């Protein structure tokens, strides 16, 4: 059924599996009309498919033409998404075609469904999980490939970068969602954190910085208080 | 107007024909059901005074043999059984006549309501849907489940509804997708009406038989094949308009018999407020969207 805290360690278990989240799909700027309506404007999307166990990112750009002539834009960003995974999936030999796919969202099950319908034997799954993908366009490295790209465009990324050499998936997944909820609750404070001392590089071919252990867990625990500072405001307590 | 005669009432019971029903008391001088119009296929069914579960029941057409319903002690109820000789049945029929131990067939002559329930319904295809080729009649129970059903265990005593799945291969058109699952019209249209049923007459017989069994016996998978097939015309864009108006007129039939007190377990408030308020076809049933509302408001 669901995945949930109480199954939280299947994430890291040897059957290959895929989170699918569509919420920056279909992306818009709303703005004014000159007759002083309203109107939108598409910028450039991606659908955000992850194994948890390797860290390895199928990045689908979503270039504004598909959505050209097209109506309810939000249903059929949806479906979109459910054909390019289906699309991935296919394109897989069969022994890395992933054996569950956990939708962020309940709105992908049924789209996911009638897109997979070849593949009987793979699971489409919710979650209760609030997975923080959504802030995955506040990682630079995948903001800049979508923004630029001029055409549909598969980009292949490992989002542990060599985290997997040091620490286990379930530890590399774990310090990726505080990272993720960090950019998600206060941009502007965890990139500060993030790239405060200069000496600490992103390498040419990762995502975050080259820190050492020890960095990591002050990282992490300045990620932690920024989350709960944050909380404490929203909620006033 | 044609009689099926009963041999015996041994056990106490509520024996339904058609929308009508009696109590027999155990061992009344109870001969049969006179009277009965021909022209429709007809349902007798029994509802036991001691076990109130297992409602079960034939339908039958008196113009393919005559038929009699006898008690078997052994199997525990009322069984329908051919007569074959035609001299012996028609002496056994006058005889109870005579002696006036039949109940009429309590028809009042303006009421149109078992013609409009069974319009479409033939017993050909009721032997399609209830497989027991040594009979002319069709058993049907509380109980019996459908071919779909059986897939998610006796072929034998399956219901053989149409299978109907929303998101199966048969409904889906690789390539078409999100159109074939917002709109049903390929799957309507093409895939059951041309493919399988060959026209909608087809479709509202077994729509009508489905209606009538979960009504007369709780069968839950009738239930649901009835709602399945009302659910895929609401849903398809593209309907022919002969289709919408009579699916109209069958289903405010339904509603208005449908006894008042079931519609909380005969009725799927989902595929209800769905069909009047939200699909394709939400403006498309003006009688049924009235008496629903009428009769059945809490639901919607």
């Amino acid at each position: 059924g669901a995945m949930n805290s109480s199954n939280y360690a299947e994430l890291f278990n040897n059957d290959i599996k895929l989170f699918v989240d569509d919420t920056n799909v279909y992306r818009v700027t709303v703005h004014k009309t000159f007759e002083g309506n309203v109107a939108t404007k598409a910028i450039n999307g991606c659908i955000f498919t992850l194994n948890p166990k390797t860290g390895h990112l199928f990045l689908k750009i979503i270039h504004t033409s598909v959505w050209a002539g097209q109506k309810r834009l939000s249903q059929l960003a949806k479906w979109k998404t459910a054909e390019e995974v289906s699309a991935l999936v296919r394109s897989l030999p069969k022994e890395e075609q992933p054996k569950q796919i956990i939708v962020t969202r309940k709105a992908m099950l049924d789209p996911l469904e009638v897109h997979m319908l070849d593949f009987p034997n793979i699971a489409i799954r919710p979650t209760e999980l609030r997975l923080p993908f959504s802030a995955a366009m506040s990682i630079d490295k995948l903001s800049d490939v979508v923004m630029k790209a001029t055409e549909p465009q598969m980009v292949l990324f490992n989002i542990y970068d060599d985290w997997l050499d040091r620490i286990s998936s379930y530890t590399a997944f774990s310090r990726l969602t505080l990272l993720l909820r960090a950019l998600k609750t206060n941009e502007e404070s965890a990139k500060m954190i993030l790239l405060s001392d200069p000496t600490i590089t992103i390498k040419s071919y990762h995502l975050w910085p080259s820190f050492t252990d020890e960095q990591w867990i002050t990282i992490e625990s300045q990620m932690r208080d920024l989350i709960l500072t944050e909380y404490g405001r929203k909620y006033n307590v | 107007m044609n009689t099926v005669p009963f041999t015996s009432a041994p056990i106490e019971v509520t024996i339904g024909i058609d929308q009508y029903s009696f109590n027999v008391k155990e061992n009344q001088p109870f001969h049969g059901i006179k009277d009965i119009p021909i022209g429709h296929v007809h349902v007798i069914h029994f509802q036991h005074a001691d076990n109130s579960s297992m409602r079960y029941g034939y339908w039958f057409d008196c113009r393919m043999g005559n038929f009699y319903i006898q008690y078997d002690p052994k199997d525990g109820l009322y069984k329908m059984m051919e007569e074959r000789d035609g001299a012996k049945f028609e002496n056994i029929v006058h005889n109870f006549k005579e002696r006036q131990m039949m109940v009429s067939y309590p028809k009042i002559d303006e009421d149109d309501t078992w013609y409009n329930l069974t319009e479409f319904v033939q017993m050909d295809k009721i032997r399609k849907i209830v497989r027991k080729d040594e009979n002319q009649f069709s058993y049907v129970d509380s109980s019996m489940t459908t071919v779909q059903e059986n897939e998610l265990s006796d072929p034998a005593h399956s219901l053989n509804y149409t299978v109907i799945n929303f998101k199966s291969r048969e409904a889906i058109r690789p390539g078409h997708e999100m159109e074939d699952f917002l709109d049903k019209s390929y799957y309507l249209n093409t895939v059951m009406l041309q493919g399988i049923f060959k026209n909608s007459s087809n479709y509202f017989g077994e729509l009508q038989f489905a209606f009538l069994n979960a009504m007369f016996f709780g069968n839950y998978g009738s239930s649901l094949q009835w709602h399945a097939m009302i659910e895929l015309i609401c849903s398809s864009a593209t309907v022919p308009k002969h289709m919408l108006d009579k699916l109209d007129e069958i289903l405010y039939y339904q509603i208005k018999t449908l006894p008042e007190q079931y519609s909380d377990i005969l009725l799927n408030e989902r595929v209800w407020n769905i069909c009047l308020y939200s699909s394709f076809q939400k403006n498309s049933l003006h009688n049924t969207e009235k008496i629903m509302e009428n009769k059945y408001p809490e639901l919607l």
